[PDB]
RNA sequence: AAGAAAUUCGUAAGGAGCUAUAGAACUAGUAAAGGGAAAGAUGAAAGACUAAUUAAAAGUAAGAACAAGCAAAGAUUAAACCUUGUACCUUUUGCAUAAUGAACUAACUAGAAAACUUCUAACUAAAAGAAUUACAGCUAGAAACCCCGAAACCAAAC
RNA sequence: UGGUGAUAGCUGGUUACCCAAAAAUGAAUUUAAGUUCAAUUUUAAACUUGCUAAAAAAACAAAAUCAAAAA
């Protein structure tokens, strides 16, 4: 760094001599003188994530592949931005990256594409839909504020009837598809692309993988109507039946 | 004009009072403090314009807000119709 | 705060006027300004004067020895002599003497060149109509 | 410069002032008086050539 | 009252520029003014007249009786130039003669002596030293310096001069410094004559010349009140002198002058003399 | 032009002001409702005789004028003589022998905004210290648009 | 008295220096003092021929419109 030593040789710096960086600061006119003398919110704005995008997180080790792939994790990763006061609704998929993304791993995004679908299932990955209501969501992606409120957990909302098809499809693989479909929409599929079909049991992590949460239940790990104690770092349940009849309600 | 015929007396000023020695100092408490406060906290004047910065009509109009009902009745009716003429420059000028 | 020196500076060059006007900086700057412009032109025309009073002075010594102007310098050029006019003058009152030799000169050109013109060139050169 | 023209008497005063200046001195009683503030060596070098001339 | 010290400093300066006009100041002499070193400018002075000075004797030229009293008194509470005064006027004398006599062998010795006083004269003297800043070199009890002190001094100087550099460059420097000063003076303004018709006739018979017969020339407007005369002095039947004057009295006043001129050698036309002789 | 909300979020003496035409109208609301001024200056001591300070505004005096002339210029030995020259601002048109305005002195007396862009930098598939944008973007800084003046109109007192 | 610094496409005024560049055509507008459209000017960027000139050839009838090569 010559740049370092000619400051030795130069003299000692003082508040007077700080000047600012050449061409930062424009004139200005001044009346002084003669110079300036004489004179669509229903439709779900589906905010998606690229497989291109996917695959370097996974390669760049930004999302533990062991993990099941979790959007608040994103969040936590900042792999996406989503603003409430945007309104933001859903999550999609973008077809850039179908040519640059091998790997399989369990996820669960709210829209997915058929094509996309099968290909990580091919690859070996499961792939689920699930509904999260807008203002759910974003207490979603920010957990803890409502915690520092007060409030406690709610019960996961359920799609409107526009959309209930859609989740309930089996081919969709929704929360809400019937599981009877599953294993022979399973093998239709890899039919389809002519793939040998990995059956879900084989893996040695099949519970891990196939766990999903109850459609309640806007959490993995917490149950709807759950309490947290996050000053004491541990979890509170409630305990009164008439709860009980609040959460079955 | 005329000038003064008379001197005025010297003065000698130290630039290394405690104020101006002190001057600038925890302006770096956020990133130093864990940005636990951040820097505009640390302002103190006219409540309607700490950490906040506007326009001579913004300005005024949140000036109105803050003290409106601790302001006086006079002062209330010359602030609204000083707004008026503030409004209207800034607005359709 | 120096609006009395800039007025200090058009009264330093208007306290030499007569009237209101050197005491009146509406009136003392106008005349500054018109007396810096006079001088401007003149020192263009100054020149030509100069050469005029020149020419004067030479006629007059000329016609004092009985030689016109124009009759002077052009038998002096047909002799390849180059002396300016300001010099011309101080040679006739410094060198009253040598002026008249140049007098004979010129007019000893003048009587080869008339010579000459009327030979038509046929005659062989004059010895001062030599070159 | 003082090598070139030792007949003339230079005098060097540093000394808090706010402008520097250089005084010149004839023989016949002329003094010329000119300010140095802020001037670069070169411009310096050549205005005392033509005092010395 | 308007704010700021600058132009309360400032109309100090201007008031002390309209008092100084009013009021000029006394003289004072530049040894009691700041900024003087006498050994310095000694040094400087010598070497800006590119000539040998000894320091001493030149500091004695310099020292005068004036100043000597002014310090005896101060110490009350050293050489004069008298000794190097008499050496440089004695030799100005006989070195201002010998160049009039190469120049001039016509113009008489009375002439001579004349002009070498004019050369040597108290306002002539004073005017080199002046000029030449030597009356702020010179020692001295009063300013501005006397003027027969300050004439004491420069031929002391000289004094001084013939010894640390000898009489060639000395009569070098009277020919530059000295002789320079008769540019542009007749011959009558540096040496007075009464009675040139007298004088004339003086010279004329001293030659074994014939007295011209005054002729008039030329004559106009004798009978108006700007008459003019031209009187021409006939030796033999021969001009030798012609002056113009108001009156024929005049004109042969002015003839005369002429004719003496021409006695002399002191022609308008004369042959200039030489400074740029380095022999 | 007006303009919410839902939903999130919110503990706690000083002046890069003026200094007697400036700053409150003010030394003062003093000298029918109502309107509403002007001004003062010594020094430590006046139980030291009340201070000085300034070729300093215009105005005058000391010291009126001398054929010829936008008043000056070129000059010069010389103030005037000789030579040259159709007052100024604004406005007409790039023209006035048009037309407006000026007794003179001092003070006072009119250009103010960032939506986007360029420029100056930070960090970068990310950038902004919550609410913002993004397939090189994002953040910060700088960069801009006057004064006085009607006939009128209305409310409430007198 | 206050609204009130009313409003006025109108009248008038609006304070230091230097360098550089720089022209009252077509269409419309309660528009002809302004504004939009074309044209100009102007800055940045892309990359290559441009201006003057210009024969024959037509067009006309039996040096300009056009624009080979040049220079």
């Amino acid at each position: 760094g010559t740049s370092l030593d000619l400051l030795r040789s130069l003299p000692r710096v003082s508040l007077a001599n700080l000047k600012p960086s050449p061409n930062s600061r424009k004139r200005e006119r001044r009346p002084r003188d003669r110079r300036r003398g004489r004179k669509h919110s229903f439709r779900h704005q589906y905010q998606p994530l690229s497989l291109r995008r996917l695959q370097y997180l996974i390669d760049l080790g930004r999302v533990d592949p062991t993990q099941p792939i979790d959007l608040t994790q994103l969040v936590n990763g900042r792999g996406v931005t989503i603003q409430p006061l945007k309104r933001d609704y859903g999550v999609q998929l973008v077809e850039e990256g179908a040519d640059t993304f091998q790997a399989k791993i369990n996820i669960e995004v709210q829209l997915a594409s058929e094509l996309a679908i099968a290909a990580i299932e091919k690859n070996g990955g499961v792939v689920t839909t699930a509904f999260y209501d807008p203002r759910s969501l974003e207490i979603l992606c920010k957990p803890i504020p409502f915690f520092l409120r007060g409030q406690p957990i709610p019960k996961r909302m359920l799609p409107p009837e526009s959309l209930v098809p859609y989740y309930t499809d089996a081919k969709n693989r929704g929360y809400l598809a019937d599981p009877a479909k599953f294993p022979e929409a399973r093998l239709e599929l890899a039919m389809k692309f002519g793939y040998v079909l990995p059956d879900i049991t084989k893996d040695e992590l099949f519970r891990m993988l196939s766990a999903r949460k109850d459609p309640r239940q806007i959490f993995f790990g917490l149950a709807p109507g759950w309490v947290v104690n996050m000053a004491d770092k541990k979890i509170l349940k409630p305990t009164d039946e008439n709860l009980l009849k609040y959460y079955s309600s | 004009a005329f000038v003064r015929l008379t001197l005025p007396p010297p003065k000698v000023v130290d630039r290394w009072n405690e104020k101006r020695a002190l001057f600038g100092v925890y302006d770096n408490i956020g990133i130093l403090g864990n940005f636990e406060k951040h820097p505009k906290e640390l302002i103190k004047g006219p409540v309607w314009l700490r950490g906040w910065r506007g326009n001579e009509l913004q300005r005024c109009v949140r000036k109105k807000k803050f003290v409106g009902n601790r302001m006086f009745i006079e002062d209330l009716h010359n602030l609204n119709k000083r707004i008026s003429y503030l409004y209207k420059h800034f607005n359709r000028h | 705060t120096d609006r009395y020196w800039r007025v200090q500076e058009v009264l330093k060059h208007a306290q030499h006027f007569r009237g209101r006007k050197n005491r009146c900086y509406r009136l003392a700057v106008r005349a500054v300004t018109r007396a810096f412009v006079k001088c401007t032109k003149a020192r263009r025309l100054k020149k030509r004067n100069l050469r005029t009073l020149w020419i004067n002075r030479i006629t007059a010594a000329s016609q004092e020895h009985g030689l016109k102007y124009p009759a002077f310098i052009v038998n002096l050029i047909k002799c390849q002599v180059e002396l300016n006019r300001k010099v011309l003058v101080d040679l006739a009152i410094y060198e009253p003497k040598t002026f008249k030799s140049l007098a004979a000169l010129a007019k000893r050109r003048q009587q080869e060149g008339f010579a000459a013109a009327l030979g038509d060139g046929k005659e062989p050169e004059g010895i001062f109509s030599r070159v | 410069f003082a090598r070139r023209n030792p007949g003339v008497v230079v005098y060097v005063n540093p000394r808090p002032c706010a402008m520097p200046r250089i005084v010149a001195e004839y023989l016949n009683g002329a003094v010329r008086e000119e300010n140095v503030n802020s001037k670069s060596v070169e411009e310096i070098k050549s205005l005392v050539q033509k005092l010395a001339d | 009252v308007k704010k700021g010290f600058r132009a309360a400093f400032r109309f100090q300066k201007e008031l002390e520029r309209w008092r100084l006009l009013r009021c000029p100041p006394p003289p004072v002499r530049r040894s009691e003014k700041p900024n003087w070193d006498y050994h310095a400018e000694v040094q400087a002075f010598g070497s800006r007249l590119q000539e040998t000075f000894s320091l001493d004797l030149l500091k004695t030229a310099f020292i005068n009786s004036c100043y000597i009293k002014s310090e005896e008194a101060k110490r009350q509470s050293l050489k004069d130039n008298q000794e190097l005064f008499e050496q440089g006027l004695s030799f100005s004398h006989r070195c201002l003669t010998q160049f009039l006599e190469d120049e001039f062998p016509d113009l008489p010795a009375e002439g001579t002596e004349s002009l070498v006083s004019f050369l040597t004269g108290e306002a002539v003297v004073c005017h080199v030293a002046r000029n030449l800043a030597v009356e702020q070199l010179t020692l001295s009890a009063e300013f501005p310096v006397p003027l027969p002190v300050l004439r004491q001094t420069f031929f002391a100087v000289i004094g001084a001069l013939l010894q640390s550099s000898g009489p060639e460059r000395a009569a070098l420097f009277i020919r530059d410094f000295l002789i320079t000063q008769m540019t542009g003076k007749e011959l009558f303004e540096m040496w007075t004559v009464v009675n040139p018709m007298g004088l004339l006739v003086e010279e004329l018979k001293k030659r074994n010349i014939s007295a011209p017969e005054s002729r008039l020339t030329r004559q106009s407007g004798s009978t108006t009140a700007l008459p003019l005369y031209f009187v021409g002095l006939y030796c033999d039947r021969k001009l030798i002198a012609e002056g113009p004057g108001e009156t024929v009295l005049v004109a042969e006043e002015e003839a005369a002058r002429v004719a003496l001129r021409k006695l002399y050698g002191f022609t308008e036309n004369r042959r200039p003399w030489d400074y740029s002789k380095p022999k």
